[PDB]
């Protein structure tokens, strides 16, 4: 599996207003582990994160030409790109190496920039938008966490509450999963502030 | 054929590109625009000739484009080759930001330009850009600077400089009544406000007639900002 | 092969006398015509229809882009209908591209730019044509007026073609910001009708609209009953 | 084989390589030097397929030596590190996939030291210590047993003479003496060659 | 799997004297278990002065000779003098390498006059890789009449044995006798012998029966 | 994923299921594929998900600029011959086993295009990996010229049998009933699962995960 | 093939034996295998040998251009690295080409390798080819900077002797050379086993 | 304004009728063939003290046999001796054997009326070369002096002269010359012609010299050796 | 593309589109270059005061290398053209030769591309020329001039720029091995040499520095006036 090459694991999640996004923290070659700051979810807006896993240099290239993308997208309108927008941006952009493809498998997770009505969405690494309403996931370990989602996740969960499930979902989720963990960082998008919160893993 | 081509890209019996410098002259007569460096931020102030009539005003501004995070540009003359000058310079910097990750300098900006202009005054045949640039833009290496660059692909930094209609007018103003390194940005907006006063003959000056928007520094982020009308109407009425 | 040097050259003046014509002939155009009221844009332009054997309905002026964007112009069809083409391939990109209607200001960039090619580009003319855009979305009115020199300018109304000036002046004192939909079309009617010279028909104006639900022709029927009332 | 090592304390990076280039039984050269002087501050450290690294750490060589006589002024190491990075994903799929293993130790008068580490499928990672070869499944660990983010120079060279002692003990591959460079606001200062 | 090399054998054979340079070779064109002709004469008369054979895959013979002489009407074109023996091996050698990637599957032996009047022949590879020696073997049957030239030719492994010059005759009986040592034995090899003799005078051509089963 | 056509006296009916699988694992629960062409002409979406979205979006923006352009409604001729000369031109490679309905001037006209490049009218046809049992049910009780109420109820008992009868399609059915006057989205039409209660409340006060580093930004 | 190359005191001395063998056949067995560039440049060959033949003739036809040029006798510098460059271009492509540059330059003799992935390497004591090892052997024990020309030659002679003793693709005469201040002089082009019969009694 | 590639009311191009006047305007060159070689002395026209003479170089190697000089826009014949000496070169690389004097001068003469303005698929060149040069050189066939102007016309001369003062100094090799001509009194008799044409009075520095002998390399007279010339004056 | 030929003989065998540029040339920013025993001086004249002007961004006397900097005349646009093109070509001969380039070699590399750009379709010639002046490995001093029509020459002393005849009648006069003795005699002789020529003994020319071995000096204004009163 070329997937999981480096591991790793990325899941948003709806709630009050407000959508969660999580990862996890380990950078590893196969079974190497190599760095536990390796970052996975890069902001494409204030309320608007893109949460990549996989191959890390699909990750790291994806990240970084849809912030190409997006800042000629910005400058270029008045405006700030609406989640489903971006959705379609990145759908796009993941689908023009349809033969090729990047091996990363974005979740992508913000508020309107209006209106502010919460969104998620995953995607495979082809580009087949699938926005849901409930969570997603990412990433070498995805059945654990549908599992923990599956089970915890309620409708309309305030923000804390969210916290607390994509705590416990995440932290759960990557024990059991060799190639991923060392850590967890989670995000926070409300209506007026963004909290990041890492988390305590098993640094083992 | 031969008898068709206007020759745009050949010197003259004295070595004066004749495109180059009647593009001056159409920018000669484009609308003045003149910003100033100072220490705590940089502002622009354009004429406009979206003067008075029944426009909507749908944009934030006029003559003032945004350029990357940190940066804008103020075009005067040919407007669209103005919004292609533009379009050209975001690409530019946002290509220097996939390629190095972090923003681009003004000074590798403009070069990376006024290497374009040049090119078309150079071969090609194509008519030069009539559009002169003032730029305006924060970088970790030099500071606030005002690149100006003109049709014929030269440029230079600048503390205050202004070009357009009455150029000359506002750089007489701008020697009589610049204070290096000590105008203040409000000091700034003072003396911009004075210069656009004088060589601005139609004739008692308003807010409809001018905008400014100004740069500076807030928390570590560089902060692009238009003046409101009402800011304008304060200025203007201090100015009095 | 074709020519490669630019035909538009700064005159020693420095103003591009190609434009300085092209806009003299968007100045002999038929007339053409556009308010912003608060909830749309009216679109209404002059037939200036020769012999009766026309099929009129045959061609229209005032094209949809698409759902939700018009265009009407002022001088050379068929440099028009190489726009309106250019309009609908742009404005398609954009739907594959982002998934979302062309905002209006995007749309005006973008054909701005392309009428700005050919003004600079090898033994090509500049166009012959001034657009008038109008669109909505994010529930609100655009109308831009796109050139030959390829700027465009964001209105609340505006008139061109034959006459544009005292049109404009017309506007100047007829024109105001909280004008609803119906009576906006009567005032640009008016407009026209000012120097219209041959009594105005639901056959030789055409009338266009753009609101929330979207552009779209009046056809002759409705555009007879606005010019009830005049 | 070929192992790189940095370290990245307060101040500095100590980053040291071995210096064998072999052929497939026999050391043809222990003199061999594993690290390219970027600019004042940069050292570019390259292992793996042969061509690939002369190649391609001198492509980025020129490109930032061409960068300071354009602007008068050198890459911030975290630019020369996304630039290789650049490079090298970029031409991952293409004609010429250079299988290149980096470490990019770099100072700069702002932010400070930074330690990027780059596996050969252009994965970019700053890390406060790393490791490449077979090698660094000897060494990381003992790294982590003795590593803090305080060390001081001196106690990161024993540190280092640790590991590398290490590696004359247990790691299978014959490996003599190795390149030791430190960088700091001072620039590069070519440090005694731990041999054994 | 299309195959696009077939060994369609045949060997050749050049002896360089002081004065001379022989070319040979046997004209059985054979393939799998057959035999196509009894008759196709593996040396190309290129020049005045040089002879140059071709062993192995028939059609790169063929297609390899004529771009030779192609490249000789060239050189004669731009130069007005025909190429020696010198440049007809370096420029074989360019030719035969230029398809390094799929290569000429022929093993040529140039043999010739150079301009000293004395002898020369380049042996080469499908890939180019020349050299002069002063006598050489070449295909099929390269293995089997290689050694015995060393033996009666370069003397080796002789002792108290005057190593006189190489006359033209006993050159010629140690042609003869030799393809008849390989058409014994060899498969690949007989049905005919074409000799070439280069001298000053020009080329005279002489051929020799075989063993035809 | 188990989509299935009809065509009745009136206009045709497309079904769809809704799930869509991550190669042994139900993703989606409500994932839509009757998606838009023309006005009046829809094109359900089976085999390789991104393929049918991209290359069905690609000839639904063909068809709307051409639509504009003669001025007219869409062809499904038109639709069915961009969507298979697209697919042709690719070799198979985009999987994309469209089925386009729609309703032009000549009739109800229920194409289905493979992914190579092989179209064939039918009057009724059921795409994906419940094909099987679509195929089964309306060849059991298809008939020329139906009612549209037996035509919906009709093409659910076929999506049905495909979402019981196969492991990866399930969910609910869609099917969109067109016609001559227009078009009708008829979103999830059948419910059979109703799983979506539970008895295990799953809460943990806020507290109970051990935090180690923290930080809030402001907006 | 075995080919190496040493330098001293005064100046480098490159020995290669001469033979060359297709597969499990001797060829030829008089080759020679040092390609002459300059007056006083030398490169050797191995691996297979028409790209030894092209690359490194080619690489004599850069050196040539160059010192018509600029007239100033290219250095093994630029040697080495520009048959590094043809080499590196056509990476992966099949190319068996491992060689030598040896030669003498404003910074002093100068003793590159130049290997068909594009590997280079200054240095003391080189050894190529199928019997390198061997050379290393015999090279290293009995090798000291301060060798005087004659037990340079006879250590070369050692060298490639039992290099081509313990090897089955390597035999027939040792040609070594002298790349002195002044330029080259080829030393010697002696057999090898009358030479294992002077060492074996 | 017409084209480049006109033909006049005469029958010759313009721009080869024009570059040949060009040729004109440039300083003095002269060579002569002997059967002992070719000598090749050319006027450098220095324009102020402050040049360093061996700047001026206007008899440039093509290889180790053949010498060329030039007169005219020496800009120009910059991309005829690279153009020179690639092609000797390769013919080295492919061939084996060094090039004919008529080879080389054929292949770079190849490139004069090689310009137009229509065809172009690169930026071809757009006039014709304002050079004229002079290859010098020894092969089999012995020593040769093969004259080339713009127009592409190489032609085999005894002793030729190009440049300002062609007109005279030719005057000159006619009067001087003799099949039979010693090498030396090949040297001496150019620096008596060039004596006679030059503006500023002779010296080893404004002048070069370059012979190509049947068994010696092309070789530049240094400034001592061009002194001991000129003591004959 | 455009493809005409612009640069075109005329009835007198001249180029006048290189005529033209060279008198591009001649009314440059006056320039002056010194070659010394162990130093090499530039000074380019004055150029723009301005007193709102930004020093640094407005020089003419940029760097190509470690060892070779280069003044000019004339389109400063086009010179910086030629500077960038300049700068790739000597890193790209550092990775083909891992030898800094000679002054020879970018000087004659300069050469060719003004040369091509004089004889190309639809593009004019270089209003540019270059005194690029440095130092070979071996340390001698180098001063090479390029003008718009490509030939170059080495120098001991030359002008370029507008009024270079009487600068280079100065230089002519004035370059004896008594004035480039030493260091300060040498930058005496240059800004000596433009106080004919620049706008009052300024700042109005400053100037530029480069030692043997060491990469290019370039002066302030405070210096370039120690030695303005030191000759005024
Ligand atoms: C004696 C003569 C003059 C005929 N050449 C061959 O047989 C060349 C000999 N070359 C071949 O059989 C070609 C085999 C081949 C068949 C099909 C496709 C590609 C290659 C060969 O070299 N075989 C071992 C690899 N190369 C070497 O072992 C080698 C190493 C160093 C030097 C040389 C060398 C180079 C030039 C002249 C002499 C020797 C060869």
């Amino acid at each position: 599996s070329i997937m999981s090459y480096n591991g790793g694991a990325v899941m948003a999640m709806k709630g009050k207003n407000c959508v969660a996004i999580a990862a996890d923290r380990r950078f590893g070659i196969q079974a190497q582990m190599v760095t536990t700051d390796f970052q996975k979810i890069f902001p494409m807006g204030d309320r608007l994160y893109i949460g990549l896993a996989g191959l890390a240099t699909d990750v790291q290239t994806v990240a970084q030409r849809l912030k190409f993308r997006l800042n000629l997208y910005e400058l270029k309108e008045g405006r700030q790109i609406k989640p489903y927008t971006l959705m379609s941006m990145v759908a796009n952009l993941l689908y023009e190496k349809r033969f090729g493809p990047y091996y990363t498998e974005p979740v992508i997770a913000g508020l309107d920039p209006k209106t502010f009505k919460p969104f998620i969405c995953s995607l495979d690494l082809i580009g087949c938008p699938m926005v849901t309403d409930d969570f997603v996931v990412s990433g070498t370990c995805a059945e654990q966490m549908y599992g923990m989602c599956e089970s915890l996740w309620e409708p309309n969960m305030d923000p804390d509450h969210l916290f607390e499930t994509i705590s416990q979902a995440m932290l759960n989720a990557v024990d059991r999963d060799a190639v991923s963990g060392m850590g967890v960082i989670v995000h926070i998008i409300e209506k007026d502030k963004i909290t990041t919160r890492t988390l305590k893993a098993r640094m083992d | 054929s031969r008898r068709y081509d206007s020759r745009t890209t050949i010197f003259s019996p004295e070595g004066r590109l004749y495109q180059v410098e009647y593009a001056m002259e159409a920018i000669g007569h484009a609308g003045t625009c003149l910003g100033i460096l100072a220490n705590d931020g940089v502002l622009l102030a354009a004429e406009r000739r979206n003067i008075h009539k029944l426009l909507d005003e749908v944009f934030f501004s006029e003559k003032i484009y945004k350029l990357n995070e940190d940066m804008a540009c103020s075009v005067a003359g040919i407007t669209s080759d103005a919004n292609v000058l533009t379009n050209e310079l975001r690409l530019i910097a946002q290509r220097y930001l996939l390629q190095y990750q972090e923003p681009i300098p003004c000074e590798q900006l403009v070069t990376a330009l006024c290497d374009i202009k040049q090119a078309y005054t150079q071969f090609g045949g194509k008519r030069p850009f009539g559009v002169s640039l003032l730029y305006i833009g924060w970088d970790k290496h030099y500071g606030f600077q005002l690149y100006q660059s003109d049709p014929s692909g030269n440029y230079g930094g600048w503390k205050a400089t202004c070009i357009g209609n009455n150029s000359a007018a506002a750089v007489s103003m701008l020697k009589q009544d610049y204070k290096e390194g000590e105008m203040t940005l409000k000091s700034a907006l003072a003396l911009a406000i004075k210069v656009l006063n004088k060589t601005m003959d139609v004739s008692k000056l308003s807010a409809e007639k001018v905008e400014i928007a100004t740069l500076t520094r807030e928390n570590g982020k560089t902060v692009i900002r238009v003046l409101k009308q009402k800011e304008v109407e304060q200025l203007i009425k201090k100015h009095e | 092969r074709g020519y490669s040097f630019s035909l538009t050259t700064f005159s020693p003046s420095g103003k591009l006398v190609q434009i300085e014509y092209a806009l003299a002939a968007v100045a002999g155009g038929a007339p053409s015509v556009g308010i912003k009221a608060a909830n749309g844009v009216v679109l209404a332009t002059e037939k200036k229809q020769k012999s009766i054997l026309y099929d009129e309905r045959s061609v229209h002026k005032v094209e949809p882009i698409t759902k939700h964007i018009g265009l009407v112009y002022s001088g050379m069809g068929p440099d028009y209908r190489v726009l309106v083409h250019r309009a609908r391939k742009l404005a398609q990109q954009y739907y594959l591209v982002y998934q979302e209607p062309i905002p209006t200001a995007q749309l005006v960039q973008r054909v701005a730019s392309v009428m700005q090619e050919y003004t600079q580009s090898g033994g090509v003319r500049p166009f012959g044509v001034s657009l008038l855009i109008c669109g909505w979305n994010e529930g609100r009115p655009y109308l831009f007026q796109s050139d030959p020199s390829g700027a465009y300018f964001a209105w609340k109304a505006t008139a061109m073609g034959k006459n544009y000036v005292n049109g404009k002046t017309f506007l100047e004192k007829r024109y105001n910001e909280d004008l609803e939909l119906e009576d906006a079309i009567h005032t640009a009617i008016l407009t026209l009708k000012e120097s219209f010279e041959g009594q105005m028909t639901e056959d030789n104006i055409e009338v266009g609209i753009c609101n929330e639900a979207g552009f779209r022709r009046l056809t002759p029927t409705e555009v007879k009953d606005y010019l009830a009332a005049i | 084989m070929e192992y790189l090592i940095g370290i990245q304390g307060p101040d500095y990076v100590l980053v040291a390589s071995d210096r064998v280039a072999a052929s497939n039984i026999v050391q043809m050269k222990d003199d061999h030097d594993k690290m390219f002087k970027m600019s004042e501050k940069i050292l570019l450290l390259c292992v793996g397929e042969a061509g690939d690294t002369v190649q391609f750490a001198e492509y980025i060589q020129k490109n930032v030596q061409l960068y300071k006589m354009r602007n008068g002024y050198e890459l911030s190491p975290t630019a020369a590190a996304n630039f290789t990075r650049r490079n090298l994903a970029d031409c991952l799929r293409s004609r010429t996939p250079y299988h290149v293993n980096l470490l990019l130790a770099g100072y700069d008068e702002h932010e400070g030291p930074a330690l990027y580490y780059m596996d050969y499928l252009a994965a970019l990672a700053k890390a406060p210590f790393a490791a490449h070869g077979y090698g660094a499944f000897l060494t990381l660990s003992i790294l982590d047993r003795y590593y803090t983010p305080t060390i001081s120079r001196e106690r990161a060279v024993e540190l280092l003479r640790k590991c590398l002692e290490e590696l004359q003990k247990r790691f299978i591959l014959n490996l003599p003496t190795f390149s030791v460079r430190i960088i700091d606001k001072n620039g590069i200062h070519d440090l005694d060659n731990i041999s054994f | 799997r299309f195959s696009p090399y077939v060994f369609n054998g045949g060997t050749i054979l050049a002896i360089a004297g002081e004065d001379f340079a022989i070319v040979a070779s046997d004209t059985r064109l054979s393939e799998g278990f057959s035999i196509h002709t009894r008759d196709s004469p593996k040396c190309y008369k290129l020049t005045d002065k040089t002879v140059i054979g071709c062993s192995g895959f028939h059609g790169d013979c063929l297609t390899l000779t004529k771009i030779i002489e192609a490249r000789l009407k060239m050189y004669k074109h731009s130069n007005n003098k025909a190429m020696t023996t010198g440049a007809i091996a370096a420029m074989l050698s360019t030719i035969l390498y230029s398809r390094r990637f799929f290569p000429y599957y022929v093993y040529n032996i140039i043999g010739g006059l150079d301009e000293e009047g004395k002898g020369a022949v380049y042996s080469f590879d499908p890939v180019g890789s020349y050299q002069r020696d002063s006598f050489k073997a070449g295909g099929s049957a390269s293995a089997m009449l290689q050694p015995l030239l060393d033996n009666q030719v370069g003397f080796k492994n002789m002792q108290n044995v005057e190593h006189v010059p190489l006359s033209l005759d006993r050159a010629m009986r140690l042609v003869k006798d030799v393809f008849i040592s390989a058409a014994e034995r060899d498969v690949y090899t007989g049905d005919a012998l074409r000799i070439c003799i280069v001298t000053k005078e020009g080329i005279r051509e002489e051929t020799v029966s075989l063993r035809k089963d | 994923t188990t989509i299935a056509g009809l065509v009745f006296q009136d206009g045709v009916i497309l079904g769809a299921d809704t799930r869509a699988t991550n190669d042994s694992v139900v993703a989606d629960k409500s994932c839509e594929k009757i998606h838009f062409i023309a006005p009046k002409i829809y094109c359900c979406g089976a085999g390789v998900a991104a393929d049918a979205e991209m290359t069905t979006r690609m000839v639904a923006s063909k068809m709307e600029l051409h639509a504009l352009s003669t001025g007219r409604e869409p062809r499904v001729a038109t639709v069915t011959r961009i969507l298979r000369q697209t697919l042709f031109r690719y070799q198979g490679h985009v999987g994309a086993s469209l089925i386009v309905g729609g309703v032009d001037l000549t009739g109800p006209q229920l194409y289905g295009v493979h992914p190579h490049g092989s179209y064939s009218r039918l009057p009724f046809t059921a795409l994906g990996s419940g094909q099987d049992a679509a195929l089964a049910v309306l060849e059991d009780r298809f008939q020329p010229n139906m009612t549209l109420e037996a035509a919906q109820g009709l093409l659910v008992e076929a999506v049905t049998a495909g979402i019981l009868g196969d492991l990866g399609s399930g969910g609910n059915v869609d099917a969109c009933v067109i016609t001559k006057t227009g078009a009708k989205l008829l979103r999830t039409l059948s419910s059979p699962t109703e799983p979506v209660k539970r008895s295990g409340r799953y809460h943990f006060v806020p507290g109970t995960t051990a935090v180690l580093t923290q930080t809030v930004k402001p907006l | 093939t075995t080919t190496l190359a040493f330098k001293f005191q005064h100046g480098v001395i490159a020995a290669v034996d001469s033979r060359a063998s297709a597969g499990s056949y001797i060829s030829a067995l008089r080759v020679n295998k040092v390609i002459e560039i300059n007056p006083y440049l030398l490169g050797t060959m191995s691996g297979c040998a028409a790209d030894c033949q092209y690359w490194e003739r080619l690489l004599a036809k850069e050196c040539r251009l160059y010192y018509l040029r600029n007239g100033e006798r290219i250095s093994v510098s630029a040697a080495s690295k520009l048959l590094s460059n043809m080499m590196c271009q056509y990476r992966g492509m099949g190319l068996s080409m491992g060689s030598m540059i040896c030669g003498w330059d404003k910074k002093g003799p100068g003793l590159y390798y130049v290997d068909e992935h594009g590997t280079r390497l200054s240095g003391n004591m080189f050894s190529t080819g199928s019997g390198n090892t061997y050379a290393y052997g015999v090279m290293d024990s009995g090798y000291r900077p301060n060798l005087s020309p004659e037990e340079a030659y006879d250590l070369g002679r050692r060298a490639i002797a039992y290099a081509t003793h313990r090897d089955s693709y390597s035999g027939g005469v040792v040609n070594m050379y002298h790349m002195k201040e002044d330029g080259w002089v080829k030393v010697e082009s002696t057999d090898v086993s009358d030479l294992l019969h002077q060492y074996r009694e | 304004d017409r084209g480049v590639n006109t033909f006049s009311p005469e029958g010759r191009l313009f721009q080869v009728e024009y570059a040949i006047e060009a040729i004109k305007l440039g300083s003095t060159a002269i060579g002569i063939q002997t059967s002992e070689g070719v000598c090749l002395a050319v006027e450098k026209r220095i324009t102020s003290p402050l040049m360093e003479p061996s700047s001026i170089e206007k008899i440039v190697e093509i290889d180790a046999h053949i010498g060329c000089a030039m007169s005219g826009l020496i800009a120009d014949a910059k991309t005829l001796i690279d153009k020179a000496r690639v092609e000797t070169q390769n013919h080295w690389f492919t061939y084996n054997e060094t090039m004919t004097v008529e080879s080389v001068t054929q292949a770079v003469s190849n490139l004069a009326l090689q310009f137009g303005e229509e065809d172009a698929d690169p930026g071809a060149m757009s006039r014709p070369f304002g050079v004229a040069l002079l290859f010098g050189g020894v092969d089999e066939k012995g020593p040769q002096l093969f004259h080339m102007d713009p127009s592409g016309t190489f032609v085999q001369c005894d002793a030729r002269a190009i440049g300002s003062a062609s007109e005279g100094a030719q005057s000159s090799l006619q009067e001087v010359y003799h099949k039979s001509m010693t090498l030396k009194e090949a040297i001496k008799s150019s620096l008596i012609i060039l004596k006679q044409v030059m503006e500023e009075k002779l010296n080893a520095t404004n002048i070069e010299l370059a012979t190509v002998q049947p068994g010696q390399n092309f070789h530049m007279f240094t400034k001592e050796e061009l002194e001991e010339v000129i003591k004959d004056i | 593309s455009y493809d005409r030929a612009i640069t075109v003989f005329s009835p007198d065998g001249h180029l006048f589109q290189v005529e033209y540029a060279q008198e591009a040339v001649k009314k440059g920013s006056t320039a002056v270059g010194v070659r010394g025993r162990d130093i090499v001086v530039l000074g380019v004249e004055k150029k723009s005061v301005a007193k709102l002007q930004d020093e640094r961004t407005v020089r003419k006397i940029c760097a190509l290398d470690d060892n070779v900097c280069m003044a000019f005349a004339g389109l400063t646009a086009d010179a910086r053209i030629v500077i960038n093109r300049a700068r790739v070509e000597c890193q790209s001969h550092r990775l083909t030769v891992e030898d800094p380039v000679t002054v020879e070699y970018i000087t004659r590399y300069i050469a060719s591309l003004k040369q091509r750009y004089t004889q190309s379709n639809g593009r004019r010639p270089f209003g540019i020329s270059a005194l690029i002046v440095g130092f070979d490995f071996d340390g001698t001093p180098r001063l090479y001039q390029t003008d718009p029509s490509g030939t170059y020459h080495a120098w001991k002393a030359n002008a370029i720029g507008r009024g270079a005849k009487s600068v280079r009648e100065f230089l002519e006069k004035n370059y004896t091995d008594e004035a480039i003795e030493t260091d300060d005699l040498t930058i005496k002789l240059v800004i000596k040499a433009l106080l004919e020529v620049v706008q009052s003994g300024g700042k109005n020319i400053e100037l530029a520095v480069m030692r043997r071995d060491q990469s290019l000096k370039i002066l302030n204004p405070e210096e370039i006036e120690k030695y303005v009163a030191e000759i005024e």
